[PDB]
DNA sequence: CACACACTCTCCAATTCTCTAA
DNA sequence: TTAGAGAATTGGAGAGTGTGTTTTTTTTTTTTTTT
C-alpha cells in the first residue's frame, strides 16, 4: 500500500509541474520541484529504497517534462546573451539539473547493500540507459549546452573570488557529464539458487526496446560532445587550472576513453578495403573448415578399423578418417564424452577491468578525425598541469582512497601516457617533453607504493591498474633515453626490493583473467629491452625469470591462438627466442604443452597462411625439432622424462637440465 | 482532481498504463459520468437520460452509446476508447451502472452489471485490411455470419480450491480467450491438480460466431477471409447464421500451439471480442444512418408518429411517399404500402390459423419500374430478402439440410423465406423461375410454415413472410385483349395466393409521356452528386431534396412502418359484413362467367387483411368504415383491371356501387 | 455438515408423515400404494411442499442438487417405517416433482437458471437407449484386498473412486470395481426441441440434452410434446472455446399429453371417471354428429370430408390370419380439388386432434426422410437407421400436404408403407423390416 | 494397464581448499 | 618453500512422480446444384 501511494504522489507531481505544444510551468512549480528533490533524497540515502527514481522513470518525467524545461530555458538564455525575473528563471534550471545528476548517479551494489537495492538494480539499469538514449537524441542533445551554463555562471568570476557555496554548484554540474557517459549495460544476474537446466540463458541483451546498441554506444556520446561544442567547454575548464574541479574532471573526460584503443586512430571505399581483407580471411578459414567434411553426405557410412599396436581392431567411423590416419586418431580422441572441471573466477566502470582486445567501438570516420584532434588539443592545453594539480592530493590520504579512485585514476594516467608515446612514435610533430613531465620523483614513488600496497590486500583489479602504468614507465624511460640523468632516478630503484614483486606476479596470476596475464608479459618484455643498452646485470635479471611457473604462464597465453594477435604471439615467442642462444635454458621448455601448441600453430586451422606470423615461427619450430631430436637421442630416460615435471634432486638438476 | 487537459498529457509511457493509474481512472470515470448525465443534442433533450430510462424500463442490461457523441464532447475520451478499449470499457460500464442506479435505485437486483455497446465507430475495416497495428484496439469489421455455436455458459469468476493444502483460490477473471492459469498455489508452492468450486461461482453466456467477408465486399474472384468472433453475455443469439452484420469489438490475439506447429513460425491467432452488433442484411441501401438499429424509435419519435397519424389523409401521404422518385403507379404504391404494413395474423381458439401478411404480384411491361419498386421495398422493410429468377432454388428459398463438416450429422438451415421471417421476401422475375423451384413457396406463402422431413429431420419451420414478386407477361408485352390467365404462365394455385395483383401497362399517351419524361429528367437532375459543419449541412441538403417528392421523410417512414407493425393490431369490430359478403358474392359470380382471375375465399380474406393494413397506416386500433371501403376498392380494382378490355367497362359499371364516394 | 443434513432429512420426513389436506395423509397413502405395486418413487407436488413449510421449499429451490438426495433419503426412511416390520434391502426411492411455476422458454435458459429448478416445454426429437449408472459400487483394493463400498447419489454437483488405499502403499489408484456385487440403475438421454410456435423470428429450433433416471425412463417417444420440471445443470463434455460448459437438464418430472411409450403403454391407463365418461359419450344417439361437427369447426361445409376424417382417425380393425398374412386396419384419404377449399386447414387440424400425427409437405420431403434414413454414427463409424415421418407417425396419421408436388421417386417409397404397413430397408449392410401402421 | 523418456528429489565419494604439516 | 597430515563442497547415478501412447476417417447414404 505504501508503494502505490508513492506512485500516486509521483503522478500528482507529474500533473502539477505542467506540460505541453510549448511546455508550461504550473503553479507552485518551485514548491513541487523542492518536494520531489526532498522525497528522492530521503528515499536514496536516509531510507535506501530506490523506488522514487523508478516512479519518475515510469512517468517518463525525465523525457516528457524535465528535458523540455532545459530546452525551453536554452532559447531564453540565448536571447538574453545576444540582446545586449532572470534570477527566478535561472534558479529553476538549478533544481532540474540537480535532479538529473541525482537520477543519473551510477548505482553500486555490494554485500552490505539490502535486498531492495539489488532487486531494483536490474530494473533501473535499463532506465539508466533510457535516460542517456533520449538525452543524446533530443535534437542534437542540446541539454549539455544548457548544462555548461550551470558551470560558466560560477566559473566566470575570479578563481580567488570563488564562493564557499557556489563551489558545490560546479561539482554538481560536472558530475552530470561523467554520470551520463558512464551509463553502460549491466549483467543478467542469473538466480543460481538451483542447478540450471540443460539450456543456458536465452538472451543476454539487457536493453529495453526503446534502447538500441546503436543509440547508446560511446560513438554517440562523442558525436554529441562534438555537435554540442562542449569540446570548447572541456578545453577552457582545463585552461584555467591556475581543487574541487579536479577529482570529478579526472573521470569526466576519462569515461569515454577508459577502454577505447588508440590503434583505431590511424589506419596504418576506404572502409571497404578492410572489408575485402576480412572477407578473404573468413573465406580462407571456411576453406580450411571444409577440408574435414566428407565429399558426400554424412550417412554414406565410412567405417574402418585401425590396426593399432597389439593388433587392436578399434572401430572408428567417418570417411574423413579414411583419408589420413591423423584424422582417424583425432576422431578417436574427441569421441570421448567425458570432460574435466576448469575453474574460473566490474565493481567499477567497465573498461580494461573487463574488456577483451576485440572490443573496439565502431567510430565514424569524421567522428574519429574529430576525436583525434580533441584529445591532442587537451594535451596541448592542460595535461601536465592537471596531473600536477592532483599530485599534491595524491600524496595525502593514501589509506582514505576508495577502490574507485585507483581504477578511475591509474587507468587514465596509463592510457594517456601510452597515447602520447604512440602518437610521438607514428609522427614526430609532437615533442617528448609533453609527457616527460610525469617523471617526477614523488609521483613515481607514490604510484609504486600504491602498486606494492595493492599486492598484499589481494586487490587484483587495483594491482592490474598499476601494471598498465608500470609498463609505460619503462616504455617512456626507453623513449627518453633513445631520443635524448633524469631517467636514472626513476629507473634505478628496482634493484633488490622491486625484483621480487615483478618476478612473483607471473608465477601466481596465471589463474586469473586474460588481461592480468597479458600485463606481466609486457612488463618482462619492456624490462628486458630497457636494460639491454647498459648490460644491474643482464645475466642476473634473466636468471630469476627462467622459472617453471613463468614458462607455464607464458605458454598458457599461447593456447588462445583463436584470438591472439600478431604482437601477442610475437612477444610470447620472442621471450623464448631471445633466450635460445643468449641464455641457453631450453631444458625447461620440454613440456608437451609447447609441442601441442606448436602443432596447432603450424596447422592451417591456426595461424593465417598469408600473414607474416607462421613463417618465422615455422622455421624456428623446425630448429626446435632438431634440438629436441638431438637432446632426446642422447638420453633414453628423457623420452619419458619429457612428460613428467623436473626433479628437485641435486645431481639430476644439473645432469638433465644442463647435460653435465 | 486532474482536469480533462491532464488526461491528454499522458504521464505513464503506455496508454493502458496511463488509464490504469487510479487518479487518471477516477478522472476518466467522473468525466464519463458528466458526459452521460449532461450531454444534450441539437433538439435540447438529454439523449442518455432517455436511453437509461428505456434501459431500466425493459431490463435491457446494455447501454447504446454513440461514438459520435463521445467524439464531439471530450474527444480525448473517445481517442482513449478507440485506442485502449479494454479498460475504458470497464470504466464506462461502471459509470453506466452508476447512472442507471441514479435513475433506477436498487437496479443491481435486476442486473448486476451494465454493458456499454459503442455504436457508429468511424473507421470501418474489412477482414482483409486488419493488421497487427489493430491489436487490442477497437475495430468495426463487416462480414457475413457463417457458423454459430450454441450459447454455452462460461466461467466468469473462477474460484479454485487447492487439493493439497488450501481450499480457496482468488476469483480470477476469465478473459474468454485463454484458459485460466493457476501455476503454484498460494497456500503451498507445490503444484498439483486444481478444480473449480460450485459454492460461489457465477456464469456468463458465451457464443463464438464466425464472421466471413461479405460477398459484396470480397474482390471479384478472390477467396474470402474470415475471423472468429466471441459474443459474450447479452450479445448471444443476436446474429443469425447467414445474415450480414457489422461487428464492433476489441481485436485481440491469443497464442495457440497448433497454429505455431502448423505454420512453423511464432505466429499468433487473432479473434474479435464483439462489443456491439448491427445487422446490415436487407438494408444495404441504408448508409448514412446512426445507431445500432435504424428502425428503433425514441420517445419523441413515437410522439411524432402519434401526432402525424391523427392527420386526415395520412394514408394518402404514406402511399404517395412509397416510391417518391418513381412517377405514377399509384395502384402499385398502394399495394406495396398495404404489403409493407401487413395485416393481423388471426388464430381461432388455437386451432384455426389465418395468414396475416399480404402478397403482391407486379405484372407488367418492361421498363415500368417493377424492379426499382422491389429494390425500394428491400431498402425500406425491416427484414427484407431479395432473390431473382433462376438464381433462387427450391431449397434456398425455404430451407435445406446439410451434413455438418465438423460434427458429421444432418442439420437444417433456413433460406430466403426464413431469413425474411416476419418481414418481406422479394422475388424479381417471378415467371422465369423453374416450376419445380416456384412451387416450393406454396406452403410458406399461405400456411406460413416450411415443413421439412428430409434426412431424418422431421420439423416444421415458421416463415411469416410477405411475398412481393415482379412478373413479366408472355411475349414481353401484356395483351389487354386476353384474360389474365392467358398472359402469364402461372397457374391458379399460385395466382390465388397473391392478395393484390397489379397489372402494369406501358401505353403511349403524349400527355403521360411528357409528364413521365419531365419527372424522370427532374429526378436525374436532383440525384446528381454535384447537386453548421459538414454533417448537419449535408443532412439539411438531404432533407431539402427529400421534401420535394416525398411528403414524409424516408428515415422517419421506416421507423413509422416498424412501429405500426410491431405495436398495432387493429380489430374488425365495427364493420358491415353484409357489404363484404355482397362484394365477395359479386366477385365470384363475375369470376366464373367472363373472367379468368381465380376468386376463392382467399380473396375474401384479402379484403379483411388489406383493411387491417389500412387501419395500421393510421395507427388506429380499430378498422373504420373508410379503411374497409378502401380495401374493397383496392381488391375490386385489382380484379377488374386484369380482365380483358371487352368486359372491363361492364365489370366496372357493375362494381361501381361498392366504391361509391371515390 | 452431518447435523444440517440430518435436520433436512428429518424435516422432509415429517413433511411426508404429517401432511394431509382433509382427513387423508396424501403422501403416506401414496407411498404405501406405490410400494405395494413395486413403484419405488413418490410424486411430490410443489404447492403442497410450499404450503406445508415454505422454508423447506426455499432450501430445495436454493440448491436442488444437494437437497434432493436428502429428500430421497427421507422418502426411503419413511418407506422402511411404513412398510417393514421393525425387528431391509430397499432401493433408494426416487423423488418426482410436479410444479406449476411459469414455464421458461427453452431459448431463455441462459447463464442464470444454472443449478436452479426450471419448468419448460418442448417436443422430444430423440431418445437414447438405456444406460447403466451405478448406485451401490462394491469396490476392492487391488493389492491388500480391502473391500469397501461406495454409494452414489447421481445428482452431479456441478464422485470418483478414491485415490487412496484407504486401508503397503498400494499405489495411487488401488481400487477395482466388483461388478458382481454392485447395484445399477437405468438412465436415458433425451433431446428436447423447442415448440415451433415459440422460436424467435428467423431462428432455427434449439435442442437441449436431457437425462431421465429410473422410473422416468421409457416414458416418452420422439415427436411428443412434453413439459419438464428439471434442474438446468452443467457438465463439461470433452468434445470449442475456453472454459465452456455444455448445458443440460436433469429431469425430475415429465408431463406428456399423449401417454407413455406405445399408446397408454400398449394397454389402458384411463382413470375410472374418464372411462365412465367415454362410455356415457358412446351411448349418445348423435355421437356421429357430435364428432363430425367438432372436426375443424371453423371450416364451413365439407361435411362428408369431416365424416371421412372421423373414420380415418378411428381407423378400421387389424386382422392377423392363421396362415400369416395380415390385413391392415388404417384408412387413407386423398383430398383433390380446387385451390382455396380448405384442404390444408383440414390437414393441419387433423395434425392436432390425432394423438400421434406428423405434418409434412410434399415438396420439402424425400423418400429417405419419409420412411427411414441410414446414417453413419460420427463416433463409432457404424451405420444405423433414423426414423422418418412414416415411423414417427407410427400408430397415428401422417398428413402429406401438397401431395402432387412430390418427386416421382419419393412418392414411390410410400407404396409399401401405406398398404403392407412395413418399411423394408437393405442398405449399408442393414436388413430390417420396420413397422409403420400409419 | 507398462515400457520408455523427461525430469524433479535427493546423496556419497572423488574433486577442490585453506589450517596446520615438513 | 615442500610432499603431506588435517577441514570443506557438490556432480553423477538413482529413487521417484507423472507421462504417452493404439486411435481412426476408408466406404455408403443422403442432400444438393448442374449437367
Ligand atoms: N369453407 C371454408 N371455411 C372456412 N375457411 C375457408 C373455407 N374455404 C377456404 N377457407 C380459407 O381459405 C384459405 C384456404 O387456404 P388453404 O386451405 O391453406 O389452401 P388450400 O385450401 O389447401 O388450397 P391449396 O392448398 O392451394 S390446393 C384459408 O385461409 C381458409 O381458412
Ligand atoms: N414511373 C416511373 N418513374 C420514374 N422512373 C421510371 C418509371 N418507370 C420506369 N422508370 C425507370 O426505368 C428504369 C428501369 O426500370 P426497371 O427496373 O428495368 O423496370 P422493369 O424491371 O419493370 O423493366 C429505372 O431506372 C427507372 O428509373
Ligand atoms: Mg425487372
Ligand atoms: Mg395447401
Ligand atoms: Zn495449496
Ligand atoms: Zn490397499
Amino acid at each position: 500500500f505504501s508503494l502505490t501511494v508513492l506512485r500516486a504522489r509521483i503522478a500528482l507531481l507529474a500533473t502539477a509541474i505542467g506540460g505541453p505544444p510549448p511546455y508550461k510551468l504550473g503553479d507552485d512549480c518551485l514548491a513541487c520541484l523542492k518536494d520531489l528533490k526532498r522525497w528522492f533524497k530521503l528515499v536514496d540515502d536516509q531510507q535506501k529504497r530506490w523506488d522514487v527514481a523508478m516512479a519518475v522513470a515510469e512517468y517518463r518525467i525525465l523525457t516528457d517534462d524535465l528535458l523540455p524545461i532545459l530546452i525551453d530555458w536554452e532559447n531564453k538564455c540565448s536571447l538574453a546573451a545576444k540582446l545586449a525575473n532572470k534570477a527566478y528563471y535561472d534558479k529553476i534550471a538549478l533544481n532540474c539539473l540537480q535532479l538529473l545528476v541525482l537520477m543519473t548517479w551510477p548505482l553500486i551494489v555490494t554485500e552490505q547493500s539490502s535486498s531492495n537495492q539489488i532487486t531494483l538494480y536490474g530494473e533501473l539499469k535499463k532506465h539508466q540507459l533510457v535516460y542517456k538514449k533520449t538525452i543524446l537524441s533530443m535534437e542534437s542533445g542540446k541539454v549539455l549546452r544548457a548544462a555548461i551554463r550551470l558551470a560558466l555562471d560560477v566559473i566566470k568570476i575570479d578563481r580567488l573570488s570563488r564562493t564557499p557555496r557556489d563551489n558545490m554548484v560546479l561539482k554538481l554540474v560536472l558530475n552530470f557529464f561523467r554520470n551520463v557517459i558512464a551509463i553502460e549495460p549491466g549483467e543478467f544476474t542469473i538466480n543460481t539458487k538451483k542447478s540450471m537446466p540443460k539450456k543456458g540463458i536465452t538472451s543476454i541483451d539487457t536493453l529495453p526496446p526503446n534502447v538500441s546498441m546503436d543509440d547508446i554506444s560511446l560513438n554517440t556520446v562523442i558525436s554529441s560532445f562534438h555537435k554540442n561544442k562542449v569540446f570548447g567547454f572541456l578545453l577552457t575548464l582545463t585552461s584555467s587550472l591556475s581543487d574541487f574541479i579536479n577529482i570529478p574532471l579526472l573521470e569526466i573526460m576519462f569515461y569515454f576513453t577508459k577502454d577505447v584503443n588508440q590503434e583505431l586512430l590511424f589506419p596504418r571505399t576506404s572502409a571497404g578495403f578492410e572489408l575485402s581483407k576480412l572477407l578473404q580471411k573468413e573465406h580462407q578459414m571456411r576453406k580450411n573448415v571444409i577440408k574435414h567434411t566428407s565429399a558426400r553426405h554424412s550417412r554414406f557410412g565410412g567405417l574402418l578399423s585401425i590396426q593399432t599396436p597389439d593388433k587392436t581392431r578399434l572401430t572408428v567411423s567417418g570417411s574423413q578418417a579414411l583419408v589420413d590416419e591423423k584424422i582417424a586418431l583425432q576422431k578417436l580422441d574427441d569421441s570421448k564424452k567425458w570432460n574435466k572441471r576448469i575453474i574460473k573466477k566490474e565493481g567499477l566502470p567497465n573498461s580494461l577491468l573487463n574488456s577483451q582486445t576485440g572490443k573496439a567501438i565502431f567510430f565514424t570516420e569524421s567522428n574519429g578525425k574529430h576525436f583525434k584532434e580533441f584529445i591532442n588539443n587537451f594535451i596541448d592545453s592542460g595535461f601536465n598541469i592537471l596531473l600536477h594539480s592532483v599530485t599534491n592530493y595524491f600524496t595525502t590520504e593514501q589509506d582514505r582512497m576508495v577502490t574507485l579512485e585507483q581504477v578511475e585514476y591509474l587507468l587514465f594516467f596509463a592510457w594517456f601516457v601510452k597515447y602520447q608515446l604512440l602518437r610521438s612514435k607514428i609522427d614526430n610533430s609532437a615533442d617528448i617533453k609533453q609527457v616527460s613531465e610525469a617523471l617526477k620523483e614523488v609521483t613515481f614513488i607514490l604510484v609504486s607504493s600504491l602498486l606494492r600496497s595493492a599486492y598484499d590486500l589481494k586487490n587484483w583489479t587495483v594491482t592490474h591498474a598499476g601494471m598498465i602504468a608500470f609498463n609505460e614507465l619503462l616504455n617512456l624511460v626507453s623513449r627518453t633515453k633513445a631520443a635524448q640523468d633524469i631517467e636514472f632516478i626513476v629507473s634505478r630503484l628496482f634493484s633488490d626490493e622491486r625484483i621480487q614483486l615483478l618476478s612473483n606476479l607471473p608465477k601466481i596470476g596465471s589463474k586469473y583473467s586474460l588481461q592480468f596475464m597479458k600485463s606481466c608479459i609486457e612488463l618482462t618484455h619492456s624490462v628486458l629491452k630497457v636494460l639491454e643498452q647498459y648490460s644491474v646485470n643482464f645475466q642476473k635479471v634473466q636468471a630469476n625469470y627462467m622459472t617453471e611457473p613463468v614458462i607455464e604462464t607464458y605458454i598458457n597465453f599461447l593456447e588462445r591462438f583463436r584470438e591472439l594477435e600478431d604482437d601477442s604471439i610475437k612477444k610470447v615467442f620472442s621471450f623464448f627466442h631471445r633466450v635460445f642462444v643468449q641464455a641457453k635454458e631450453q631444458a625447461l621448455l620440454f613440456r608437451f604443452d609447447l609441442i601441442i601448441l606448436l602443432r596447432e600453430m603450424l596447422s592451417p586451422d591456426g595461424l593465417d597462411r598469408m600473414s607474416r606470423s607462421r613463417k618465422y615461427v615455422s622455421q624456428f619450430s623446425d630448429y626446435f625439432l632438431a634440438r629436441l631430436k638431438k637432446r632426446l637421442k642422447k638420453s633414453p630416460a628423457w623420452f619419458v622424462g619429457l612428460l613428467f615435471p623436473p626433479l628437485h634432486n641435486s645431481e639430476v638438476g644439473f645432469y638433465q637440465r644442463y647435460g653435465e | 482532481e486532474l482536469t480533462l487537459e491532464s488526461l491528454s498529457n499522458v504521464k505513464a509511457n503506455s496508454y493502458s498504463e496511463w488509464i490504469t493509474q487510479p487518479n487518471v481512472s477516477r478522472t476518466i470515470a467522473r468525466e464519463l459520468k458528466s458526459f452521460l448525465l449532461e450531454y444534450t443534442d441539437e433538439t435540447g433533450r438529454s439523449v442518455y437520460g432517455a436511453r437509461i430510462r428505456t434501459l431500466g424500463e425493459m431490463n435491457s442490461e446494455s447501454l447504446e452509446v454513440n461514438y459520435r457523441h463521445l467524439a464531439e464532447s471530450k474527444a480525448i475520451l473517445a481517442l482513449f476508447l478507440a485506442k485502449c478499449p479494454e479498460e475504458m470499457l470497464k470504466i464506462f460500464d461502471l459509470v453506466a451502472m452508476e447512472a442507471t442506479e441514479l435513475h433506477y435505485p436498487d437496479y443491481a437486483r435486476i442486473h448486476s452489471e451494465i454493458h456499454v455497446r459503442i455504436s457508429d465507430f468511424p473507421t470501418i475495416y474489412s477482414l482483409r485490411e486488419l493488421r497487427e497495428s489493430n491489436l487490442s484496439s477497437l475495430v468495426r469489421v463487416t462480414g457475413v455470419v457463417t457458423r454459430r455455436t450454441g450459447v454455452f455458459p462460461q466461467l466468469k469468476y473462477v474460484k479454485f480450491n487447492c487439493l493439497k493444502c488450501g481450499s480457496i483460490l482468488g476469483p480470477f477473471f476469465q478473459d474468454s480467450n485463454e484458459e485460466i492459469r493457476i501455476s503454484f498455489c498460494t497456500n503451498c508452492k507445490s503444484k498439483g491438480p486444481f478444480r473449480v468450486n460450485g459454492e460461489k461461482t457465477v456464469y456468463r453466456n458465451y457464443q463464438r460466431v464466425t464472421l466471413q467477408e461479405a460477398p459484396g465486399t470480397v474482390p471479384p474472384g478472390r477467396l474470402p477471409r474470415h475471423r472468429e468472433v466471441i459474443l459474450l453475455a447479452d450479445l448471444v443469439d443476436v446474429s443469425k447464421p447467414g445474415e450480414e452484420v457489422e461487428v464492433t469489438g476489441i481485436y485481440k490475439n491469443n497464442y495457440d500451439g497448433n497454429l505455431n506447429a502448423k505454420n512453423g513460425f511464432p505466429v499468433f491467432a487473432t479473434i474479435i471480442e464483439a462489443n456491439s452488433i448491427k445487422r446490415r442484411e436487407g438494408n444495404t441501401a441504408n448508409e448514412g444512418e446512426e445507431g445500432l438499429d435504424v428502425f428503433s424509435w425514441t420517445e419523441e419519435e413515437e410522439r411524432e408518429f402519434r401526432k402525424i397519424s391523427r392527420d386526415r389523409g395520412i394514408i394518402d401521404k404514406i402511399i404517395s411517399s412509397m416510391a417518391p422518385s418513381i412517377y405514377g403507379h399509384r395502384d402499385i404504391k398502394t399495394a406495396v404500402a398495404c404489403s409493407l404494413f401487413g395485416g393481423v395474423p388471426k388464430n381461432v381458439n388455437g386451432k384455426h390459423s389465418i395468414r396475416g401478411d399480404i402478397n403482391v404480384l407486379l405484372l407488367g411491361d418492361p421498363g415500368t419500374a417493377k424492379s426499382q419498386i422491389l429494390k425500394y421495398v428491400e431498402k425500406t422493410a425491416h427484414r427484407a430478402v431479395f432473390a431473382t429468377g433462376q438464381g433462387a432454388s427450391a431449397v434456398g428459398l425455404t430451407a435445406s439440410v446439410r451434413k455438418d463438416p465438423i460434427t458429421k450429422e444432418w442439420t437444417l438451415e433456413g433460406g430466403a423465406l426464413v431469413l425474411a421471417d416476419k418481414g418481406v421476401c422479394l422475388i424479381d422475375e417471378f415467371d422465369k423461375m423453374n416450376d419445380q423451384d416456384r412451387t416450393s413457396i406454396h406452403e410458406a406463402m399461405e400456411q406460413q410454415s416450411i415443413s421439412i422431413s428430409k434426412a431424418g429431420i422431421v420439423t416444421t419451420l415458421q416463415a411469416r413472410c410477405s411475398i412481393i414478386a415482379a412478373a413479366n407477361p408472355n411475349g414481353g408485352r401484356y395483351n389487354s385483349t386476353l384474360p389474365l390467365a392467358q398472359n402469364v404462365s402461372l397457374t391458379e394455385p399460385i395466382l390465388s395466393r397473391f392478395d393484390i395483383l397489379c397489372v402494369v401497362r406501358d401505353l403511349v399517351d403524349e400527355e403521360a409521356d411528357e409528364r413521365l419524361a419531365t419527372f424522370v429528367v427532374d429526378s436525374h437532375v436532383r440525384s446528381h452528386p454535384e447537386n453548421l459543419n459538414a454533417r448537419q449541412r449535408r443532412l439539411q441538403r438531404q432533407r431539402k431534396k427529400e421534401e420535394e417528392i416525398s411528403p414524409i421523410p424516408q428515415e422517419l417512414l421506416m421507423k413509422y412502418i416498424h412501429y405500426a407493425r410491431t405495436k398495432i393490431y387493429p380489430k374488425l369490430h365495427q364493420m358491415d359484413m353484409d357489404k363484404v359478403s355482397r362484394v365477395y358474392a359479386d366477385l365470384r359470380r363475375e369470376s366464373i362467367s367472363t373472367g379468368s382471375f381465380p376468386i376463392t375465399v382467399r380473396h375474401l380474406e384479402s379484403i379483411l387483411r388489406i383493411a387491417e393494413s389500412f387501419a395500421k397506416m393510421r395507427l388506429s386500433e380499430f378498422v373504420s368504415s373508410y379503411d374497409l371501403d378502401r380495401a374493397i376498392k383496392v381488391v375490386v380494382d385489382s380484379f377488374v383491371d386484369a380482365q380483358k378490355v371487352s368486359v372491363r367497362r361492364q365489370l366496372r359499371r357493375s362494381f361501381a356501387i361498392y366504391t361509391l364516394g371515390h | 455438515n452431518d447435523d444440517d443434513n440430518t435436520e433436512i432429512i428429518k424435516s422432509f420426513k415429517n413433511f411426508i408423515l404429517e401432511f394431509r389436506l382433509d382427513s387423508q395423509f396424501i403422501y403416506r397413502d401414496q407411498l404405501r400404494n406405490n410400494i405395494l405395486v413395486k413403484n419405488y418413487s413418490l410424486t411430490v407436488n410443489m404447492e403442497h411442499l410450499i404450503g406445508y413449510n415454505e422454508d423447506i421449499y426455499k432450501k430445495l429451490s436454493d440448491e436442488p442438487s444437494d437437497i434432493i438426495p436428502l429428500f430421497e433419503t427421507a422418502i426411503t426412511q419413511v418407506a422402511k417405517r411404513i412398510s417393514i416390520l421393525s425387528r431391509n434391502s430397499l432401493p433408494t426411492f426416487q423423488l418426482i416433482l410436479n410444479s406449476n411455476a411459469n414455464q421458461i422458454p427453452l431459448r431463455d435458459l441462459d447463464s442464470e437458471h444454472v443449478s436452479k429448478i426450471v419448468r419448460l416445454s418442448g417436443i422430444i426429437i430423440s431418445t437414447s437407449v438405456l444406460s447403466s449408472r451405478a448406485t451401490y459400487l462394491s469396490i476392492m483394493c487391488r493389492n491388500c484386498r480391502h473391500t469397501t463400498s461406495i454409494t452414489i447419489n447421481n445428482f452431479n454437483s456441478i464422485v470418483s473412486l478414491p485415490r487412496s488405499c484407504l486401508s503397503k502403499n498400494c499405489g495411487p489408484d488401488p481400487y477395482i470395481i466388483i461388478h458382481e456385487s454392485s447395484k445399477f440403475i437405468d438412465q436415458q438421454f433425451l433431446k428436447l426441441q423447442e415448440i415451433p410456435e415459440l422460436v424467435p423470428v428467423g431462428e432455427m429450433p434449439r435442442n437441449l440434452t436431457m437425462t431421465c433416471d429410473r422410473y422416468l425412463t421409457n416414458k416418452v417417444i420422439p415427436g411428443t410434446r412434453v413439459t419438464i420440471v428439471g434442474i438446468y445443470s452443467i457438465y463439461n463434455s470433452k468434445n470449442s472455446g475456453v472454459a465452456i460448459r455444455t448445458p443440460y437438464i436433469k429431469i425430475l418430472g415429465i408431463q406428456s399429453d399423449v401417454e407413455t411409450s406405445s399408446i397408454w403403454n400398449s394397454v389402458t391407463m384411463f382413470t375410472e371417471e374418464e372411462e365412465e365418461e367415454f362410455l356415457q359419450l358412446s351411448r349418445n344417439p348423435k355421437l356421429y354428429e357430435i364428432l363430425t361437427n367438432s372436426i375443424a369447426p371453423s371450416i364451413f361445409g365439407n361435411e362428408d370430408i369431416k365424416k371421412a376424417i372421423v373414420c380415418l382417425l378411428m381407423g378400421g380393425s387389424k386382422k392377423i390370419l392363421p396362415d400369416g398374412m395380415r390385413l391392415r386396419g388404417d384408412i387413407n384419404v386423398l383430398l383433390l380439388g380446387d385451390p382455396g377449399t380448405a384442404k390444408s386447414q383440414l390437414l393441419k387440424f387433423v395434425e392436432k386432434v390425432s394423438p400421434i400425427a406428423v405434418y409434412t409437405s410434399g415438396k420439402g420431403s424425400s423418400a429417405a426422410g419419409l420412411t427411414a434414413s441410414v446414417q453413419r454414427d460420427p463416433m463409432t463409424r457404424e451405420f444405423y437407421l433414423e426414423g422418418g415421418a412414416m415411423v414417427l407417425a407410427d400408430g397415428g396419421v401422417v398428413c402429406i400436404d401438397e401431395f402432387d408436388k412430390m418427386r416421382d421417386e419419393d412418392r414411390v417409397a410410400i407404396h409399401e408403407a401405406m398398404e403392407q404397413q412395413t418399411i423394408s430397408i437393405a442398405k449399408a449392410g442393414i436388413t430390417t423390416v420396420l413397422n409403420s401402421r400409419t
